């Protein structure tokens, strides 16, 4: 009766260190509507962090973007953390250029 | 522009 | 091929606060407006610049539509937990997408009006948008007030006739990025996974609309059980993004080829490593 979210990590421009860009998450195909949703930079929580509104899919699942603006460098860690009914755990996953 | 005549209830 | 599409979610919150009602309205895969009865003072809020220049009436009166519907919703959830005798501790949602699909030559090709209660499909207008199918025994129950009702004659009055008409009115309005192809940048990338075998990742970036068909050959043959697809996702700027992998032997990347369908490419583009 419940969909388990995907999540998919990625930023908007393709990344390159010293320039500014938009860190994204996606998570989509999920059901219930409630969820948790942080972005991470080394392990700590971003603020100001917006997302879009709530919409879904022609097969009802509900999909959701997270994104802040961000300029990446080589050393700093970036994931996303997700939280709902269908986990067990809060779910992180990592930031990969590739 | 939404869907606005009458009352679309269950 | 263009639609106008809404996208209602209502759900109860026992315990926690009143029921959400939120709303969103697309032409294609543009947004353009948002309702949220979460917010300080619920009004609709334009989400695309080409509604942003629409006058107070046009949307003091889409405002008053999500307000009544939001009221209409919060009576729904109770009804619906009547229906199946279910539990006042739980939380539950009610869905609704309707809109308009104009055919490749502009003209009305659909209309739909749908429900769906925690995730299942409940009660749908049929494609005459004269009948309805219900998806089970509660959502006979309103489907006998509705054809009592007579609701799917004022629902086909919308769907035919105004939702057209506002389509037509934003694709015109909207035509500089409504109108617009933007073809997908591609590339491939290269990632060893053991001294014996590394992924071979076709991208698309930057694409509107969102339809986009990318796949792996092998000597010219489909490798269709063998490509990883993730699925299409927003970058954020109105455009989008997807990317298609294989698993390839070592010494063999040459075999393998990219193939990319995107409405703004005048060919089919392959692309090799």
């Amino acid at each position: 009766i419940q969909r388990t979210p995907k999540i998919q990590v990625y930023s908007r421009h393709p990344a390159e260190n010293g320039k500014s860009n938009f860190l994204n998450c996606y998570v989509s195909g999920f059901h219930p509507s409630d969820i948790e949703v942080d972005l991470l930079k080394n392990g700590e929580r971003i603020e100001k962090v917006e997302h879009s509104d709530l919409s879904f899919s022609k097969d009802w699942s509900f999909y959701l973007l997270y994104y802040t603006e961000f300029t990446p460098t080589e050393k700093d860690e970036y994931a996303c953390r997700v939280n709902h009914v269908t986990l067990s755990q809060p779910k992180i996953v990592k930031w990969d250029r590739d | 522009g939404a869907d606005g005549v009458g009352k679309s209830a269950l | 091929s263009h639609s106008m599409r809404y996208f209602y979610t209502a759900v109860s919150r026992p315990g926690r606060g009143e029921p959400r009602f939120i709303a969103v309205g697309y032409v294609d895969d543009t947004q353009f407006v948002q309702f949220d009865s979460d917010a300080a003072s619920p009004r609709g809020e334009p989400r695309a610049p080409w509604v942003e220049q629409e006058g107070p009436e046009y949307w003091d009166r889409e405002t008053q539509k999500y307000k009544r519907q939001a009221q209409t919703d919060r009576v729904n959830l109770r009804k619906l937990r009547g229906y199946y005798n279910q539990s006042e501790a739980g939380s539950h949602t009610l869905q609704r997408m309707y809109g308009c699909d104009l055919g490749p030559d502009g003209r009305l090709l659909r209309g739909y009006n749908q429900f769906a209660y925690d995730g299942k499909d409940y009660i749908a207008l049929n494609e005459d948008l004269r009948s309805w199918t219900a998806a089970d025994k509660a959502a006979q129950i309103t489907q006998r007030k509705w054809e009592a009702a007579r609701e799917a004659e004022q629902r086909r009055a919308y769907l035919e006739g105004t939702c057209v008409e506002w389509l037509r009115r934003y694709l015109e309005n909207g035509k500089k990025t409504l109108q617009r192809a933007e073809h997908p940048k591609t590339h491939v990338t290269h990632h060893p996974v053991s001294d014996h075998e590394a992924t071979l990742r076709c991208w698309a970036l930057g694409f509107y609309p969102a339809e986009i068909t990318l796949t792996w050959q092998r000597d010219g043959e489909d490798q269709t059980q063998d490509t990883e697809l993730v699925e299409t996702r927003p970058a954020g700027d109105g455009t989008f993004q997807k990317w298609a992998a294989v698993v390839v032997p070592s010494g063999e990347e040459q075999r393998y080829t990219c193939h990319v369908q995107h409405e703004g490419l005048p060919e089919p583009l392959t692309l090799r490593w």
